[PDB]
């Protein structure tokens, strides 16, 4: 992931944590292959289990799944019906 | 390893340590039989998962063709697709 | 499988050539050649040592005789330098004849340094301009000053019999 | 300072530090020290005397086993005979350098000592190895039985016969009710050497084919091996899987085959003691193993319970050839001096000369001839040989069985 | 530069001023910044284009690595196939 991507993604930490519904995404991020099963497993347990805790780990673990995590994880968004949170994202890219 | 190998990894050293998740590679490394606890151990003493990462190659650097081979197919069995692509070129002959 | 270009950089350079009777040491000149990767930048030195006839010499000239440790990792040159055994006077002129072999274009003035400080102003520069990524090996060296006298902040890899002679110097050592 | 000057290399073993040389780094020494030497040595041995006497010596330091064997060793040069029969005399420092030493680093330093000093002496050493003759048998054990008690055993008189009657009498006023022995004269016909190898019972040994060397296995299956002359452990086997069987020398001495139970044929370097060759084969417990005696062909015949014969290609993993030929379990198997034949034995009793160029059969005389006419309801004996004894060209082969000893000529597949 | 950089120019600058012209190459080098106008004109002084390409190489032999790949980009843009080709080699 470049530098920006990862920016993004910090700046963004906060509607994140905040917005994120993880239960419905897993399997969106697993048919673009974005993370193995035991990996999503360890992001669930992570901290409290609550969801702002798995969204958290989730994002952070994220700058490290390759060049194109973040787009394919805006995708993962749209197909989970999170466009508003996709919208938010891909208007900073953007910008 | 061959000067090849050795210098592929030299060559990637910081994209490798910047995605590295070290409990998803170790574990696979340890299974084949080319990382030992002790090394496991003392990269699961350094705090944070960059510095974990970057002892771990610190320690692969020093190995030979096999351990090469074997931290590469646990990247590419991890998911970690364009990691092992800049690492594909520098894979040694084996066996 | 040695590269044409790689026996061009080493002509420039000036290693000796292997002798015609020689026989590989895989492990160790890969030992030296993984290690040698690891300062990948920033100053470092590299030891190595035996009792008398060890094989010192043709492993490091061995180590570098490798096109892929040397061409990816060291754009700059090799240069070897023959240090021997040195009074202050016999030392001195070692140097300026490692200022001469460097200093190819003679843009540098043709004045040579009287000062061995000097001469270390005149390698320290040249190693961080004129050759920005370049090795330098040495051959025996058995007293400290010697390395004081080396000492550019550049990396310079000395063989030797004696392992007490990087004592004096500053930077990782292996 | 000196290990950085590389003239002295570094041993990092626990707390405790041994440094040590290059082979060419002493014979530089000695090339460019050599006057020297001769004199030091006196240097080294009176500055032990201005610390530890032998007798003042201890089990704890750390320094003391080099001392009693390079102590040994330094008075040699040092050439003072006088001194030399100050320690190496002293039978308590037989004593302690047996207790932890064992006894056959003594006896290498004997074989050194006999030129140092002098020849009348040396029948005092001749003595002394008559009396050690005695020792190594039951010495070693545990209870090192009061050998002041044991020694007065020895005949004539020498300088241990001497030593011992003195030691006794001054034991003797005290108590210890030592028993005086009076017939030594008229009893024991003394064996040059003794050896119990190991606590558990032996079940095979086997010449070096240089002869300076001899290896013992036993029931507890460890096999050890040691050159004979000195009479000093010269390789330790960790273990062999089952009871060991039988054991043997490479033709060059470079290996060692270990039959077993098991059917682990386990052929360890004769030198560096690592395995090297393992086979295979036998449906049942292996009867003998042998190398080759050419020293071209690399060849294990191996007999076993089985009957089958197994003649493994050494140069290869699985065998040259199997050869059922034998009615009965093999009693012995040995190479023929003749490379392309392989003789072998079995509790039929008939020998099988066997053609193994073609892996095939080639003769294999009948043996009845230990004729009995018995008033046995069985017919004519049915001959059970043992030993496989070969001609000193090996030419024919010399067997015993039963009441007889035979030299059947195989060549001609007839009696002699 | 690296070494194998300076010794493929080295190696090639003879074809190399036997074909090019510097115009094109020192405006993209100006542009790229890796070439000054002073420069500029003692290799456009020269009185011949040989001579004028042998200045360029001159120079660019003294320059960083940067130069190398400025100088190689400018040769492809203009249209010296070959010669780019003859210095992929050199980095
Ligand atoms: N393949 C080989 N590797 C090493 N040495 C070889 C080989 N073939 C022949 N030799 C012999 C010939 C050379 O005289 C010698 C190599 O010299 P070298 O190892 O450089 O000694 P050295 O330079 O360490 O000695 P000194 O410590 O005096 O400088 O070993
Ligand atoms: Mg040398």
């Amino acid at each position: 992931m470049d530098e920006a991507d990862r920016r993004l993604l910090r700046r963004c930490r906060l509607r994140l944590v905040e917005e994120l519904q993880v239960d419905q995404l897993w399997d969106v991020l697993l048919s673009r292959e974005l993370f193995r099963p035991h990996m999503i497993e360890d992001i669930q347990r992570a901290g409290s289990g609550s969801r702002r805790d798995q969204a958290r780990q989730l994002i952070i673990d994220l700058e490290t799944r390759g060049s194109q995590a973040l787009p394919l994880f805006i995708s993962c968004l749209e197909d989970t019906g999170q466009d508003m949170l996709a919208s938010f994202l891909r208007t900073n890219r953007q910008a | 390893m061959d000067a090849k190998a050795r210098n592929c990894l030299l060559q990637h050293r910081e994209a490798l340590e910047k995605d590295i998740k070290t409990s998803y590679i170790m574990d696979h490394m340890i299974s084949d039989g080319f990382l030992t606890i002790s090394e496991e151990e003392k990269v699961r003493n350094e705090p944070t998962q960059q510095q974990r990462a970057a002892m771990l190659i610190k320690m692969i650097l020093k190995k030979d063709n096999d351990s090469y081979v074997s931290f590469y197919n646990a990247l590419l069995h991890e998911g970690y697709k364009d990691l092992a692509a800049l690492l594909h070129d520098g894979i040694p002959v084996v066996s | 499988g040695i590269t044409s270009y790689v026996r061009t950089v080493l002509c420039e350079g000036g290693v000796p050539q292997r002798p015609v009777v020689f026989v590989t040491r895989k492990k160790l000149v890969n030992a030296i050649q993984q290690k040698l990767s690891k300062l990948k930048g920033e100053p470092g030195w590299v030891t190595i040592h035996g009792m008398a006839g060890c094989g010192k010499s043709v492993l490091a000239a061995e180590a570098v005789r490798d096109h892929s440790l040397l061409e990816g990792c060291f754009p700059g040159g090799v240069h070897w330098v023959s240090v021997g055994k040195q009074d202050k006077s016999g030392l001195l002129m070692k140097l300026q004849n490692l200022c001469t072999r460097l200093d190819q274009d003679e843009s540098f003035s043709q004045r040579l340094p009287l000062n061995i400080e000097e001469a270390k102003d005149r390698l320290r520069i040249l190693m961080l301009r004129k050759h920005p990524r370049s090795l330098l090996i040495l051959d025996d060296v058995w007293d400290s000053w010697v390395l004081k006298a080396f000492d550019s902040q550049c990396q310079i890899l000395l063989t030797t019999r004696d392992k007490s002679v990087t004592d004096s110097v500053m930077g990782p050592k292996y | 300072e000196f290990v950085n000057k590389s003239l002295l290399f570094c041993d990092r073993n626990g707390k405790s530090f041994r440094y040590y040389l290059h082979d060419l780094q002493v014979d530089f020494l000695t090339e460019k020290n050599c006057s020297q030497l001769q004199d030091l040595h006196k240097k080294i041995i009176t500055q032990f005397q201005r610390y530890h006497q032998p007798h003042t010596l201890s089990p704890d330091q750390e320094d003391c086993m080099y001392w009693y064997n390079f102590l040994a060793y330094h008075m040699a040069s040092a050439k003072m005979h006088k001194e030399l029969c100050a320690l190496m005399f002293s039978l308590d420092w037989i004593k302690a350098k047996t207790e932890l030493v064992g006894p056959a680093h003594l006896i290498h330093e004997f074989v050194e000592y006999r030129h140092i000093l002098d020849e009348k002496d040396c029948a005092v050493s001749e003595n002394f190895q008559e009396f050690l003759s005695l020792n190594g048998h039951l010495l070693g054990r545990q209870p090192f039985p009061n050998i002041v008690q044991l020694g007065l055993c020895e005949p004539e008189t020498s300088e241990v016969y001497q030593q011992a009657k003195l030691q006794a009498k001054q034991e003797v006023d005290n108590g210890m009710l030592y028993l005086e022995w009076i017939n030594k004269k008229n009893i024991t016909n003394l064996s040059r050497l003794v050896v119990r190898p190991h606590t558990d019972a032996v079940y095979h040994a086997c010449f070096s084919e240089d002869g300076q060397r001899i290896a013992s296995c036993g029931a507890d299956k460890t096999l050890q091996v040691f050159k004979a002359e000195t009479g000093e452990k010269l390789l330790e086997i960790k273990a062999h899987e089952d009871e060991v069987l039988c054991c043997a020398f490479s033709t060059d001495d470079r290996f060692i085959a270990t039959c077993s139970v098991d059917k682990k044929v386990k052929i360890w370097n004769s030198m560096t003691g690592e395995l090297v060759h393992t086979y295979d084969e036998h449906s049942e417990q292996v009867n003998c193993c042998h190398f080759t005696n050419s020293s071209h062909h690399l060849l294990l015949a191996t007999g076993s319970s089985d009957c089958f014969l197994k003649l493994w290609d050494l140069n290869q993993k699985e065998c040259r050839n199997t050869m059922f030929g034998h009615t009965n379990s093999v009693n012995h198997c040995r190479f023929s001096p003749d490379d392309k034949l392989l003789a072998s034995c079995s509790a039929d009793g008939t020998l099988k000369l066997w053609d193994a160029t073609s892996a095939n059969e080639r003769k294999s005389i009948n043996v009845k001839q230990f004729f009995l006419n018995l008033e046995d309801p069985q017919e004519d004996m049915e001959v059970i040989v043992k030993c496989c004894s070969w001609s000193a060209d090996g030419a024919r082969i010399m067997v015993a069985a039963k009441n007889k000893i035979f030299l059947f000529d195989i060549h001609t597949s007839g009696l002699l």
